[PDB]
């Protein structure tokens, strides 16, 4: 379950990474030496991610079934195969932090691996 | 009889060293081999020899003896234990030699009386008539233990300069760590019985005076090796020893545990110990088990907890 | 004619140098075997009226083998297979079924001190002769024929029990070992034989 | 005998050094046996020699003699311990070599009657009459305690660089970080005591003379390596130092404290040395705790608060 | 209990947010670094709560037996579930941030993946 | 598949290491005595080849079909022969890292082997 | 394939020797008892040979036509005939040292004969 939980996590960094183009999150979570980091990394993903939804560019759906969420960025169209995190999961997340902060470079490892495979699949095609 | 089988852990050790090349000195090891799925691997593993353990254990005797003012011989209060073999070391005691075949016991009882290493130790006098004594205290090799498909052992080499102001101081030095287990047997009955037949020879009566203060003082000298005080190279490479399984048996009969090879060696010989003593006709037949890795023990033993009370109760 | 098997555990090994540079033997002859079952009778004493207190059980007859892997290094020769696993046969007639099995758990070690051997299990009963062609993994004499193909034997020399005795040199005895040199095994070979012993399937061949 | 345990805890540490491959100088480091709930484990982790800290002890002493006014060899004057092995050291201070074994002893005297260094910290001399003394300090291996699952020691590299305003300068150091343990065991009543054995030879009147002073002198000694004063690279980078625990234990007989592995090292030891002292018909048996990590202890046990106040008890 | 009080905290947040399809209050509360700033969004989340409760557009509920709250905003429905918070849960949890501001920023990250996951589901039935 | 998954992994550092003509990844990789130095590593090369996927100067392709990645540094052209791991590969090397640290050494060994032919077979060329 | 892989170690160890100018390496391949430092010697030694490979010191060449290796350890110019082992080569050697460390030490044997063939030469 702590597997789990650290890969809907690296799921989340993954997908507002690809929305915002930007790997800075991703390096600050991977980076953290503290709970501080971590959660503000978090909330600022899911900040993220929430205008991506209003906006309709990031949408959950199911690919041949697989849950996926699809992400729209710049005329891109990206698919990360997975769950988003729960609220329970981020905050068993936090708590696996506040135990040993290893789980958030584990995430975002994770996290990196995701975005360059959909990256270079991306590449690829055009 | 005594019989014992003990675990130790070892970090970081350099005991028993073997001859030198070059300008490094080598530790000993021996050939195993492992059955793996794919098939056999032959290993090399390094070991302790069963010549330091008794050098050791007659070193505490000689030590513990002295105070108590036990016999100790002359050649033997140096740590130089020739012992009475040829006529050079008789000459130094003082002793004549035997004369013929019926004299020897006569001349076993005296080298007896002149010596106690020589007596619990035993000894070995070659010429016309030879003389025999066999040792009372019997040690095996020191080798870990072959549990599971991995050997907890290793040994690397380490680099080590001196330093001079003119440069005109270089050697190397192996080191393991391992977890060795050994077994030991004694047979405290015999102690201060000669081991020869014939007529009685006057002066055995001292020597069944002295047979409590010499049994005595050679089950104190297992404290000694029971403690991690064997081997060399201690000055600059002092180990560190720890005590995880111990199996201690007292009976009136031949016995012997289990090797503790595996994880579950204290059950085995518990019920081999009750079979045995089924057959043999036995009287006597205790056990006693000292257990800090937590493996399965059994019923019907007394639990200890370090090694004075094992030193106690066996005196008792 | 009694029988009796008995298996044994080693912790280390077994070392025997041969006589007359110190090599060992690759199994232990059956005089040390012999040896090893008298020490239950006669502990303690050294010197019998003086070769050796063991001139006694020399019309024994003994057998054993291996059942694990070992390997043989000379650093003084040794046979280096821990935690193994040795099967001893005894055949006789001189002493009853319960003195031969009393006698049997008492052994302690094989060859020098440090070649300490526990016991765990014993078995007793009475055997037959046979003379047909048997498949046996226990050495035998080098008188004894062979039908098989030659692979897997080596040839050594033993001595007989005049060797018990001090100052006194054994007969040269050869025999042959159905053993493979590296890494150490037992094999079986098929011999035709005169005299065999059934001992539970086991043959075990003597001439 | 005093026999000692210490625990320290040291950050952004490099006193140690082996061979360097490239522009990488690499830290010493060592196997070792752990474990676990899962079993045993082996794993490699930086150590610390001991040869180090016998040489930080061996200047300490040689600094303290020469202040105290006792005699220093003159090679030993020089912070280079070459001591007698070699017929040059021998020609520079001007004792000449023993002819036959019964010369030996006076040999011997006449090192120890020049050299402090050489009495406390023993010598050989290799030739056609060897003669040895074993040193009467004993040392061992700086291993990080093996507690739990998880070592707590840790170990990278650093990256630095010259400055040169004409490029044409780039290296890297290991810095570790550790929790270490290691046990010490020094025998003062053999100081000044001469160890061959032979006759009586002029000039033991001026060694039983000096005795007191070679004790006190030694006990001393120890103050700098229970304070931190050992190791290289001290000059860029010194390392953070701080004691945590530490046990001393002063007995007339034989005694090995308990490593310092285990959270519970100390009430442990303190029953073993009860119980040890009762069984061997001892007749002194000290013990002294320093705590500043708020273990368990026991009780009737003396408590310091420095090392200093220890220092000064050992010595009255 | 330090867990249900942010938990109930968190709740309030997100029916606040959904009701008034603001992120404002979320973002006030998850950046706080006072006392002040966290009292006055629980003050203003707690007053827009109040007009949907008067306007009955906000309502406590059970659903399959959990604890909810229904929430209408401008057509769209949303279930919260569990309890909103009681006057001793901000009390108490004003007592927490009065110690460590840190679970206002614990309490804003569960309230965004509450809304969160309620937007995304309410978007996929769309 | 442990011996597929430490080969992708000594592709991924012999791509980040002809790609930044620095060994020190590789040399810390090799050196390892912990999981936080070998995640450490994984990342920072993954961060490197991130840059080169950027650039356009790392790309998959396929040659003569073996799969193959394509590396442009500092005007050499460079081909190393195999995928690029996955996630799921980081993820179970990880695993092998937390039993035993000599996969770290492995897969370092290789990744140094497959860099010096390469340059070796560049330099020939020339 | 074998013997092969052995040779193409030991010319590896021998160029090593050769430009590094320490028998250190082949010592320690030759004296191991464990795949740990046998795999540690694979790595230095290659580490050594990819420096004098970045200073164009080592590089490859026939010979009469011979594969070979020439090193310069200055003017020092030694040529070791032979291929240097691949990466499959190191892994299916690492293989057979799973089973028998004997292989490091035949190839030390191998790579001291080559490296004192070329200084007596020299």
């Amino acid at each position: 379950e702590k597997e789990n939980i650290i890969g809907r996590i690296a799921n989340l960094l993954a997908v507002g990474f690809l929305y915002s183009e930007s790997p800075t999150l991703v390096d600050r979570f991977a980076n953290a030496l503290s709970k501080e980091a971590v959660t503000k990394v978090l909330y600022d993903v899911q900040r993220i991610v929430q205008m991506g939804i209003d906006r309709s560019e990031i949408a959950t759906t199911t690919i041949t079934d697989y849950p996926a969420v699809n992400v729209n960025s710049s005329g891109a169209k990206y698919t990360v195969v997975g769950y988003l995190p729960t609220s329970q999961d981020i905050e068993d997340f936090l708590r696996m932090i506040e135990e040993d902060v290893y789980y958030a470079r584990k995430a975002g490892a994770l996290a990196m691996s995701i975005a360059n495979r959909i990256k270079l699949g991306s590449k690829q095609s055009k | 009889m005594i019989s014992g089988s003990v675990r130790f852990l070892v970090n970081l050790e350099s005991l028993n060293g073997v001859e030198s090349i070059g300008n490094l000195t080598k530790h000993r090891t021996a050939p195993v081999v492992l059955k793996t799925s794919t098939g056999y691997l032959v290993r090399y593993v390094p070991v302790i020899s069963g010549e330091a353990l008794a050098h050791a254990y007659q070193a505490s005797l000689v030590d513990i003896a002295k105070k108590e003012g036990l016999p100790v011989g002359s050649l033997s209060s140096q740590y130089e234990f020739i012992k009475f073999s040829t006529d050079e070391a008789l000459k130094i005691e003082g002793i004549k030699e035997p004369k013929d075949y019926n004299d020897a016991r006569r001349f076993e009882v005296e080298v007896m009386l002149k010596d106690v290493i020589a007596d619990v130790g035993g000894f070995m006098y070659a010429g016309g008539a030879p003389v025999r004594r066999t040792s009372r205290i019997k040690l095996g090799y020191m080798i870990p233990a072959l549990r599971g498909d991995e050997i907890p052992a290793q040994l690397e080499a380490q680099f080590h300069v001196r330093f001079s102001n003119k440069p005109v101081a270089i050697f190397n030095v192996e080191v393991s760590s391992a977890l060795y287990t050994f077994s030991f047997e004694l047979d405290e009955d015999l102690i201060a019985v000669p081991s020869t037949f014939g007529e009685k020879v006057k002066g055995e009566e001292e020597l069944e005076r002295q047979k409590a203060k010499r049994v005595k003082s050679a089950i104190k000298a297992l404290y000694s090796l029971l403690s991690g005080n064997f081997g060399g190279k201690r000055s600059r490479f002092l180990p560190s020893m720890k005590l995880m399984s111990l199996v201690v048996t007292k009976t009136d009969f031949p016995f012997m545990p289990e090797p503790a090879h595996d994880d579950d060696y204290i059950k085995t010989t518990i019920m081999r110990l009750g079979k045995a003593k089924g057959v043999l006709n036995g009287n006597l037949a205790k056990a006693y088990v000292i257990n800090n890795e937590g493996i399965e023990v059994g019923e019907g033993v007394t639990v200890l907890s370090t090694v004075e009370d094992l030193v106690v109760k066996l005196e008792e | 004619m009694i029988y009796s098997k008995v298996f044994l555990k080693l912790h280390w090994g077994f070392s025997v140098v041969k006589p007359l540079a110190k090599p060992g033997f690759y199994l232990p002859p059956p005089t040390t075997l012999i040896g090893a079952l008298s020490y239950g009778k006669f502990r303690g004493v050294d010197n019998i009226n003086y070769g050796s207190p063991a001139y006694n059980f020399r019309n024994i007859m003994a057998t054993a083998r291996l059942e694990s892997e070992g390997v043989y290094t000379e650093d003084t020769g040794k046979v280096y297979i821990p935690n193994g696993r040795l099967v001893v046969v005894y055949v006789t007639d001189s002493i009853s079924k319960e003195e031969l099995e009393k006698l049997c758990w008492s052994i302690t070690r094989i060859g020098c001190k440090e070649c300490l051997a526990s016991v765990e299990n014993v078995e007793v009963g009475e055997a037959k002769k046979v003379s047909g062609r048997v498949k046996t993994r226990y050495y035998f004499r080098d008188t004894v024929k062979v039908v098989g193909r030659k692979e897997f034997l080596e040839y050594v020399t033993f001595w007989e029990e005049n060797g018990y005795i001090w100052g006194k040199e054994g007969s040269p005895v050869r025999y042959i070992l159905p053993i493979t040199t590296y890494p150490l095994a037992s094999k079986e070979v098929e011999v035709e034989a005169k005299e065999a012993y059934e001992v539970g399937g086991e043959y075990v061949v003597f001439s």
